[PDB]
């Protein structure tokens, strides 16, 4: 969700 | 005897793998924290949370991963989280520590709210991993392959199973250069990947245990482990 996509993108 | 597109690929995989540090602040707890199921569960959480932050960094520095689908990009990561952690745990666990530091570690692993019916297969896996005497390059490659696994709900598969391919081919060549005596090495390495996969069921079982018994996980871990 929120945290994973975040870590992936930035 | 590695090709140039093989040495560059290897060097790449090795560059990202060697970035995976673990803050001395978290690890120092193993030698300084109090011995209780809570403090040991606390260590596991902080460590496995840093591991996911670093695994994502290792995953995107992978050759071609970024040239994938944002749902396949996150499909893989969400899926490899458990396997990659236990693989890293097997690597660390199998390092030569000083006097009774390994006993200290094993004591913590035990008293961390996990029922032995999982602990037994865990150590069973660790020794088997320890027996293969794996090099740094083999752990890194194995980790890249476990991530680049076109299996278990990504849509594409063919593209996933196109980046993973030269990886395995490099893992093969490596098995001959360093362990030419044992030509079953490559088959045995892939063998531990099978035993690794079985950890998702056990991990689910342990999760619920900490869950029903009031042990809390970080929001990042809740996303990765599904809580
Ligand atoms: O960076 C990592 O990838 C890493 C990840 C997980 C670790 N778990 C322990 C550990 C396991 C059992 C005990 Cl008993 C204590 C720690 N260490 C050790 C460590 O960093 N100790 C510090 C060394 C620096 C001062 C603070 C402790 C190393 C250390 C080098 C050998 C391999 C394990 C870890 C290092
Ligand atoms: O530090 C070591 O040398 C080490 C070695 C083997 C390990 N096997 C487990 C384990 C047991 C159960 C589960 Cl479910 C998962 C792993 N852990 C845990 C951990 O945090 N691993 C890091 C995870 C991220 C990568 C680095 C190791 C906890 C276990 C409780 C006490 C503290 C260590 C281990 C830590």
């Amino acid at each position: 969700h929120q945290l994973l996509r975040y870590l992936l993108d930035k | 005897e590695l090709t140039p597109d093989q040495q560059t690929l290897l060097h790449f995989i090795m560059d990202s793998y060697n970035k995976q540090r673990m803050p001395q602040e978290i690890t120092n707890k193993i030698l300084k924290e109090a011995f209780s199921a809570e403090e040991n569960f606390l260590i596991l959480t902080e460590m496995a949370t840093n591991h996911v932050q670093v695994l994502v960094e290792f995953t995107k520095k992978l050759p071609g991963f970024q040239t994938l689908d944002h749902e396949d990009q996150i499909a893989l990561l969400k899926g490899s989280a458990v396997e990659a952690m236990f693989l890293r745990s097997a690597e660390i666990f199998n390092k030569k520590l000083p006097s009774g530091h390994s006993d200290l570690l094993e004591a913590r692993i035990r008293n961390s709210g996990i029922s032995d019916e999982y602990i037994t297969p865990m150590f069973s896996f660790y020794k088997s991993i320890g027996e293969l005497k794996m090099t740094q390059e083999e752990y890194a490659l194995l980790t890249a392959i476990v991530i680049l696994s076109p299996d278990r709900y990504i849509k594409d598969r063919e593209a996933v199973e196109k980046l993973q391919e030269p990886l395995l081919d490099v893992l093969q060549k490596l098995c001959k250069i360093h362990q030419p005596e044992n030509p079953q090495h490559f088959a045995c390495l892939l063998g531990r990947l099978t035993e690794l996969r079985t950890f998702n069921h056990h991990h689910a079982e342990m999760l619920m245990s900490w869950r029903v018994n009031d042990h809390k996980f970080t929001p990042l871990l809740c996303e990765i482990w599904d809580v």
